[PDB]
């Protein structure tokens, strides 16, 4: 059905009792290892995935409001946060670092940021168009 | 301190899935009554105030003559006094055990 993430029945009962295998688990098991490999790193793309969205709206949030030019790294990120980001989709801080690392890696034609002692400062916004590079997800 | 697992519900028609919860056998007051009587002779207990063994024959027998009243009191009203107490007892009952967790407060 649409997306109901319910789960009414995995909850009945220990019906998981039908199965009378052998030791045959552990070959299954000896698989188990295998995709730990993958699955870790799937979830980590999945941050790969999931800032990708994040940040297809953060070039027009501190675009479309704020034109100060040397503005720094906590600052900004403590404006992500507690922006739009405490609606239904919150983020958390250093999260917010990492959206903007992102954001700077794939344009670094204008976002340039160099740290000095400690935050690194951030650089002066030009207002490009940014989809035609967003996928590049 | 047990999950108390107690479903009703099993495969249509299956009267399984019993509530078994209290799965500790609390003995009644009927029974328990043995084991007092098994400790107050193994001598972990004491009456009140009981003069263990007089001095002599003499105090003895006048303290035989004694119809005592304690007769009287049932037996769930003995006040007994204690010969080992709490503190040391925590000291050797083997943590082992499923009670250990009790015997300090």
């Amino acid at each position: 059905n649409s997306r109901y993430l319910a789960n009414s029945k995995e909850n009945f009962m220990y019906k998981e009792k039908m199965p009378d295998s052998q030791a045959n688990l552990m070959d299954r098991l000896r698989e188990r290892e295998r995709r730990s490999a993958a699955l870790l790193s799937q979830r980590q793309k999945r941050y790969q995935q999931f800032l990708a969205m994040k940040m297809t709206q953060v070039f027009d949030i501190l675009f479309s409001l704020t034109r100060g030019q040397p503005y720094t790294e906590t600052y900004l990120s403590s404006l992500i946060v507690d922006s739009l980001q405490d609606s239904n989709n919150p983020i958390g801080t250093k999260e917010a670092s990492e959206i903007l690392a992102g954001l700077q890696g794939i344009l670094p034609m204008d976002i340039s940021v160099h740290q000095v002692d400690g935050g690194l400062k951030v650089y002066r916004w030009n207002s490009l168009d940014k989809n035609r590079f967003s996928k590049l997800l | 301190r047990i999950p108390t697992v107690a479903p009703t519900t099993n495969v249509g028609t299956g009267q399984s899935t019993f509530s078994i919860d209290n799965t500790i056998k609390l003995w009644l007051k009927k029974d328990v009554k043995n084991v007092w009587e098994n400790l107050v002779q193994l001598d972990f207990f004491t009456e009140k105030s009981a003069v263990g063994l007089r001095d002599n024959a003499t105090a003895a027998f006048y303290a035989s003559n004694y119809q005592f009243q304690g007769t009287m009191i049932p037996f769930d009203l003995r006040s007994y006094q204690m010969q080992i107490i709490l503190q040391e007892l925590r000291r050797i009952i083997p943590k082992s055990n499923m009670y250990y967790s009790w015997t300090q407060l």
